[PDB]
RNA sequence: GCCUUGUGUUGCUCAGACAUGCGCCUAAGGAGAACUCCGAAACAAACAAAAAGGUGCGUGACGCACUCACGAGGGACUGCCAGUGAUAUACUGGAGGAAGGUGGGGAUGACGUCAAGUCCGCAUGGCCCUUAUGGGCUGGGCCACACACGUGCUACAAUGGCAAUUACAAUGGGAAGCAAGGCUGUAAGGCGGAGCGAAUCCGGAAAGAUUGCCUCAGUUCGGAUUGUUCUCUGCAACUCGGGAACAUGAA
């Protein structure tokens, strides 16, 4: 059964070493990974197209799973709160590309525009106008 | 078309976004930098 | 080497009696000599086409296909089978040509299958019922000869590669049998040949283009591109132009090896000075001009298995997405005529043959006809 | 010759790799040179081999 | 034919009988081959075209018997400093580190050298 | 059964043709390479198996005709060295007509330098005959078989 | 399965799969031996091992499903042997030694 | 059903030398069972302290490892914690391996939509 | 770049702070590289007994310092 | 090596079914007669999902039938039949079975002999050295070379050498680490880092088969020796390291 509240999941992963002797640092506790739904985010086709050329093989197209993992911190916190900035900042990004879209779709309409002798004679009788 | 230049500019930009997201180290000229052996632990006191 | 006169005086023997030709369930072996390729029924599925080696060769001179030589060395007798898998491509291109008074017949064919099942045999098959027809065909047995072998030289407007011992033997070939045709045919394009390195003596001093004159025909063109080594690329690349514009007889192109043309060439290309590039096959000026299949003409194109080409895409550049067709193995019924037909060849011995013994050596072989003609003496 | 350096066997049995051997991505950039390919496509390739 | 300083034969597949040359092996054959544009013809065939490109092309590398005399020149040169290298050219020995207790006999010679007189 | 699966499957031969055709193929195997020495024998068998006959039986023909039914052996009576004779089995007699086949293939291949399944078939053929090289053998090991058939009763075995 | 002759090894044909006509042959000798060639549609999986090795796996499966189908084809089979698993493997290297059994070149004097 | 446990849950992954299966009685309740293959690193030293190469004596080290199944709901695992922190497992090293499930916070990025 | 080797050779630490000066002495360097600044100068290296006395002239530049003092004896057997 | 029984994730998931994700190649505009129509457009688009067809790579749900991994067991004992024999011990054949007579292989090594080997692994009785036979650094040597012997590697080729295509393993190793994809260099190399302390991630098995070249040559056999140009590790490759490129081509 899934947490409280709404909003998309996350899956996190996380090992502790209980090792004899009285030592108690191992290699293997510091990597902490986090799961994701791409799908559940909502995002728009041309942000997800993004989101996968930002990713590249971090994401899992039969599952439809993104997955972080970080190790490079010293601390099982420390590579968490990574793992969830680096998520932000890959929602973040990938959520640009609308912009990019709307921009070039309006350099071809206006392209097409130009070569038109019915919409030139208005546009320059307009600007004429108002000089 | 269409379907090319807007499958096509929407990947653009990724090269330093990817590397200031996730902290990578860009070298776009392949000089010999000291980054390789900077990455690896220092077995010192082990020894 | 007295070893054959035995086999040779019998079969010498039993051409004498008729009672002998019968194959499974007791059918009669072979057609009746009254009928022709372009006369061939569903009845006849199953029998055997007798032929002659002369006019076979009359027919075909571009040289026989390596299957058909073969089989013809070891049945020792000029015949092949009537399968339907041949009946059935005749149709489709009949159709193709003259639409009769839910099948969509199609223009463009590429034969894949499995190793060793006829695909070469069936393409001289069609070739032979196409030339009985009386249409324009062009026929390149060998495919393999286009890409490997000869002088390779970059040409200096378009960027691709000049080959031109391949681009006279392709004119050589063309012509050994399309002469009295390419006699009456005219040509619609009436520009200058742009004229090319030649094969090792080359750039011809002065001359840089052929004028064509008004009245030349399609022969003269030809003619021109064999007689001068400086035009032979060009006049191959236009020849391939004025086989579309053709409207009085039926044209059809028909390839073997057609996998080849697909992969590396023999030649490769100095790009730095302590290294070197191998060519594509889509990079030489003979392939460039044959190879895509977008147009409105009947190729045919027969891939080959015996020669070591590897894997290539499901989908092909340059070709239609529906074009490949598979070519099937044998049957059961085709297996045991096949059998009856050594048997009255005399490759098996009488007292030795039984349905079990040719059923193993079929279900051995799984259909392959050059493994099945090799196993059938071990027949006991 | 397993012991010429310059052949393939010799570079076998020496454990290194040159011109004659060549490593993974020559195979890897020849074959995406034979199936007229971008040499930007992530291997193992997107296709059907048949 | 002469080409660069040695006797190409005529009977002879060109890509093996250009190593003849001083300077030209197995590589450089193709590549000069490549660079003429030619696979493989036999000696005797070659068209005097084909001739002028084979010894402008084969004159693009350092070849014949002004190479012979470069490493002989640098050999001596080395005998002339009178380093450990020259020094070991001029004594006959290997000069690559490799033993000389046992298997030297490249450069040293045939055993025909023999005995020792004593134990 | 490991030998010549494809005459094993298209069966109807008894152990001693089994045996035959194992013993003609594994004699000459070099470093464990059956592939080229099968391809070979499978040739020269077809060879005249396109042209009727029982190849088979041909070749149990071929053997029998060499087959050698008495050798020599070395013995040392009180210091010098007799030659003699003895009879040979069954199995062995099979052998040594096989490696004398082969063997006499072997030096008509270096002296031709034709095909292997040619020279193999060449001799074969004509071992069929009574005649060749190893029926020379045959009667030469006949001769020091019979020269020396006083020196009998020195047998040990 | 009963059925009419298909033989698949590794969603790929056997005429692929085996090119060697010996492969083949192994292959098919227990169907001919218990003369049921032409009724069966089979498809294996095989991994593991070489060629032979290979073959010879898949001729000990044939065998044994054959006995399952029907259990009055085990004095068919048995007589050729097609029952009997062979224990033959790769004998370890001893210290000391070349090989298994072989042995460094002796010096005596 | 048999099908595999997936969602909030601990795994305990315990390697040892010998069997752990000798003494069951110290190891966790658990929902799942399953074993990991064996392992072994071969050492082959001299016997003498001086020549007699041909004679060696071949010795091994073997690693076992278990692989453990438990089910927990999110309330109950900071309360199990507290208890796996203190187990005594005879002759074994464990690994705790924790898969809980949060949610994703979406305020400070919706503006980007 | 127009350099054909990316490192630099190897002098020793006493040879990069005094230069040529320190090149009229005794050394024990025979693995520092001869410089093209070290010529017309007298040394004398150390072979593992003696001091061979060496002179550096431009046939030496881009070697070793070890390279003209042989350490072991050409022998001559009886 | 064969068969049971129990456990099934990082392993298996065959057939027969249910649902799904991602990437491609086409051509495709809303409303009242069986959503069709007769309604709107000037110009090609397929846009917030939905809307067609060929496909490529997968995943989940159900399972763990099957392979495999692990724990515990079974099974082979001359047990049964016939003969030879001295009704014993045995020997020779057969049946059944995965396996037949010690089933294959390993481990296991008696009393003592060689005054066998080790005081330079270690511990030790006796003698001996003590501004030295003790301790430190740099440089050299253990890599020398008229010769002799031992152990190995590569070959003298056609049952072969080379190029292109195409198949099939097991044991192991990985944080001072293994490093997918991609860029750069003819190449060894260089840049950068998807995952992994590892049934999870990481390294083209070769002989083999298909096609072609070579045609008995001191050779397209064989790669010693030598020169030039570089590269990796390291404070440092002269004596004295590994590797690459091109050339030289002994016996
Ligand atoms: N209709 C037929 N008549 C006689 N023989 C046939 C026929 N079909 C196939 N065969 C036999 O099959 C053998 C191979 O035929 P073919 O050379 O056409 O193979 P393929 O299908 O072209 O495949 P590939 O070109 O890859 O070998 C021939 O030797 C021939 O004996
Ligand atoms: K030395
Ligand atoms: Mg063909
Ligand atoms: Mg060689
Ligand atoms: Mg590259
Ligand atoms: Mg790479
Ligand atoms: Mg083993
Ligand atoms: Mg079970
Ligand atoms: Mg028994
Ligand atoms: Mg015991
Ligand atoms: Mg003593
Ligand atoms: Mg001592
Ligand atoms: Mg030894
Ligand atoms: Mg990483
Ligand atoms: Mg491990
Ligand atoms: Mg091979
Ligand atoms: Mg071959
Ligand atoms: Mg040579
Ligand atoms: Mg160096």
């Amino acid at each position: 059964d899934d947490p409280p509240g709404k909003g998309p999941i996350l899956r996190w992963q996380s090992r502790i070493v209980f090792a004899p002797g009285g030592d108690a640092w191992h290699p293997k506790n510091r990597k902490v990974k986090l799961s994701v739904t791409v799908k559940e985010l909502g995002l728009s086709k041309h942000q997800a197209r993004r989101l996968r050329e930002l990713v590249g093989k971090r994401y899992d197209s039969g599952k439809d799973e993104l997955t972080i993992t970080s190790e490079r911190f010293e601390h099982r916190e420390e590579n968490r709160k990574d793992c969830l900035r680096t998520l932000y900042g890959l929602i973040e990004e990938a959520a640009k590309a609308n912009k990019i879209a709307e921009d070039i779709r309006t350099a071809y309409v206006k392209q097409r525009l130009q070569a038109n002798p019915a919409f030139m004679q208005k546009l320059q009788a307009k600007i004429m106008r108002s000089k | 078309s269409l379907k090319n230049l807007v499958t096509s500019a929407v990947t653009v930009g990724v090269t330093e976004a990817r590397a200031r997201i996730f902290g990578h180290m860009l070298n776009p000229t392949g000089q010999r930098s000291p980054h390789k052996i900077l990455r690896k632990k220092l077995f010192g006191d082990k020894v | 080497d007295d070893l054959e006169a035995g086999r040779a005086k019998r079969l010498a023997d039993d051409e004498k009696t008729p009672s002998l030709d019968v194959g499974p369930n007791g059918r009669p072996l072979f057609t009746p000599r009254d009928v022709t390729l372009s006369k061939l029924s569903q009845k006849d599925i199953g029998s055997y086409f007798n032929f002659d080696e002369a006019a076979l060769k009359a027919v075909l001179p571009e040289g026989l296909a390596s299957g058909i030589e073969d089989e013809f060395k070891e049945s020792w007798r000029p015949a092949l089978l009537v399968r339907k898998s041949f009946l059935d491509l005749r149709d489709n291109f009949r159709r193709i040509a003259d639409p009769p008074m839910g099948v969509k017949p199609k223009k463009q064919i590429i034969l894949d299958g499995p190793v060793k099942s006829g695909k070469s045999i069936a393409l001289a098959m069609l070739v032979h019922w196409a030339r009985d027809e009386g249409w324009l065909v062009l026929y390149a047995p060998k495919g393999r000869d286009w890409t490997h072998g000869g002088y390779f030289y970059k040409n200096q407007h378009t960027g691709f590669w000049d080959t031109p011992l391949q681009a006279e033997s392709i004119l050589k070939d063309f012509v050994k049998f399309n002469e009295p045709r390419l006699r009456e045919l005219r040509c619609n394009v009436y520009d200058p040949i742009v004229l090319g390195e030649g094969a090792g003596v080359g750039y011809l001093k002065g001359q840089e283009t052929m004028p064509i004159p008004e009245d030349s025909t399609l022969y003269d063109l030809v003619q021109m591109g064999i007689n001068s080594t400086h035009a032979a690329v060009s006049v191959v690349v236009r020849l391939r132009k004025e086989l579309s514009l053709v409207k009085d007889v039926p044209v059809l192109i028909a390839i073997d090896q057609y996998n080849n043309w697909f992969t590396f060439s023999e030649f490769e290309e100095p790009v730095t000075p302590r290294s070197c590039r191998p060519i594509h096959a889509r990079e030489l000026t003979t392939v460039n001009a044959f190879r895509s299949m977008m147009h409105d003409d009947m190729m045919v194109g027969a891939f080959s298995h015996s020669t070591a080409v590897g894997k290539l895409r499901k989908d092909l550049p340059d070709v239609p997405a529906d074009a490949r067709q598979n070519f099937p193995r044998y049957s059961l019924d085709e297996a045991e005529a096949v059998c009856y037909y050594y048997l009255r060849q005399r490759l098996v011995r009488r007292e030795v043959f039984s349905e079990e013994n040719w059923k193993k050596i079929y279900y051995l072989a799984n259909g392959n006809g050059a493994e099945m003609r090799w196993l059938v003496p071990f027949m006991r | 010759g397993r012991g010429d350096s310059k052949t393939k066997k010799g570079k076998r049995f020496k454990g290194s790799y040159g011109n004659s051997r060549g490593k993974k991505q020559k195979m890897i950039e020849r074959i995406k040179d034979k199936l007229e390919l971008p040499r930007s496509t992530p291997w193992p390739l997107p296709f059907k081999l048949i | 034919i002469r080409v660069g300083n040695a006797e190409v034969p005529n009977h002879k597949p060109l890509k093996t009988g250009l190593q003849e040359v001083y300077g030209i092996g197995r590589r450089k054959s193709h590549q000069v081959l490549c660079g003429l544009g030619i696979t493989n013809k036999l000696a005797r065939d070659l068209t005097g075209k084909e001739l002028i490109d084979l010894r402008e092309e084969v004159g693009m590398h350092q070849h014949g018997d002004e190479l012979r005399r470069r490493v002989g020149s640098e050999i001596q040169r080395l005998v002339e400093v009178d380093c450990y290298r020259g020094s070991r050219h001029r004594h006959g020995m290997p000069c690559r580190g490799q033993r000389t207790k046992t298997n030297a006999r490249t450069k040293k010679g045939k055993r025909v050298a023999i005995a020792g007189k004593k134990k | 059964x490991x030998x010549x699966x494809x005459x094993x499957x298209x069966g109807g031969l008894d152990g001693e043709q089994k045996l035959l055709i194992k013993k003609l193929v594994n004699f000459r195997m070099k470093e464990g390479k059956r592939t080229r020495v099968r391809a070979i024998v499978y040739q020269t068998f077809h060879r005249p198996a396109r042209t009727e006959r029982d190849v088979i039986k041909l070749m149990v023909d071929a053997v029998e005709n060499i087959k050698p039914i008495c050798e020599v052996a070395k013995v040392g009576v009180a210091g010098t060295i007799y030659d003699v004779p003895g009879i040979v089995a069954r199995d062995r007699q099979q052998t040594l007509a096989i490696r004398w086949i082969l063997e006499a293939a072997f030096k008509r291949r270096i002296s031709y330098r034709i095909s292997l399944e040619k020279c193999s078939f060449a001799e074969i053929l004509d071992a069929y005959q009574k005649r060749g090289s190893a029926r020379r053998k045959r009667e030469n090991l006949h001769g020091l078989a019979s020269t020396n058939r006083s020196f009998a009763h020195f047998r040990w075995w | 399965v009963p059925g009419k002759g298909k033989f698949l090894v590794n969603d790929k044909e056997f005429d692929v799969y085996f090119p060697m006509l010996d492969h083949r042959a192994a292959l098919l000798r227990p169907l001919a031996e218990t003369k049921t060639l032409g009724s069966w549609d089979i498809n294996c999986t095989v991994t593991g091992g070489g060629t032979t090795g290979q073959v010879g796996a898949i001729q000990l499966g044939i065998s044994r499903a054959l006995q399952n189908w029907e259990p009055d084809m085990r004095t068919a089979l048995r007589a050729a042997g097609f029952l009997t698993r062979d224990s033959r493997v790769v004998e370890r290297k001893k210290p000391g030694k070349a090989k298994a059994r072989k042995s460094f070149q002796w010096v005596k004097r | 059903s048999t099908s595999k446990i997936k969602g909030t849950r601990i795994c305990i992954a315990i390697r040892s030398f010998d069997n752990p299966e000798k003494e069951a009685w110290c190891l966790p309740p658990h929902s799942r069972y399953a074993a990991m293959p064996d392992t072994r690193t071969l050492y082959t030293v001299l016997r003498s302290p001086h020549v007699d190469k041909k004679s060696r004596e071949q010795f091994e080290m073997r690693f076992k490892k278990r692989f453990l199944v438990i089910k927990a709901q999110s309330h109950e695992l900071s309360n199990k914690l507290f208890w796996l922190k203190r187990y005594r497992i005879l002759g074994a090293q464990y690994e705790l391996q924790f898969h809980c499930k949060t949610r994703l916070d979406m305020s400070p990025v919706l503006g980007s939509k | 770049m127009s350099r054909s080797v990316w490192k630099d050779p190897f002098v020793d630490a006493f040879l990069m702070k005094k230069k040529n000066a320190a090149l009229n002495r005794k050394i024990w360097s025979r693995r520092s590289t001869i410089l093209p600044e070290y010529v017309d100068s007298a040394v004398r290296i150390y072979n593992g007994k003696t001091h061979v006395r060496c002179k550096i002239t431009e046939g030496k530049v881009g070697h070793k310092f070890g390279e003209f003092a042989f350490t072991r004896k050409v022998k001559k057997h009886a």
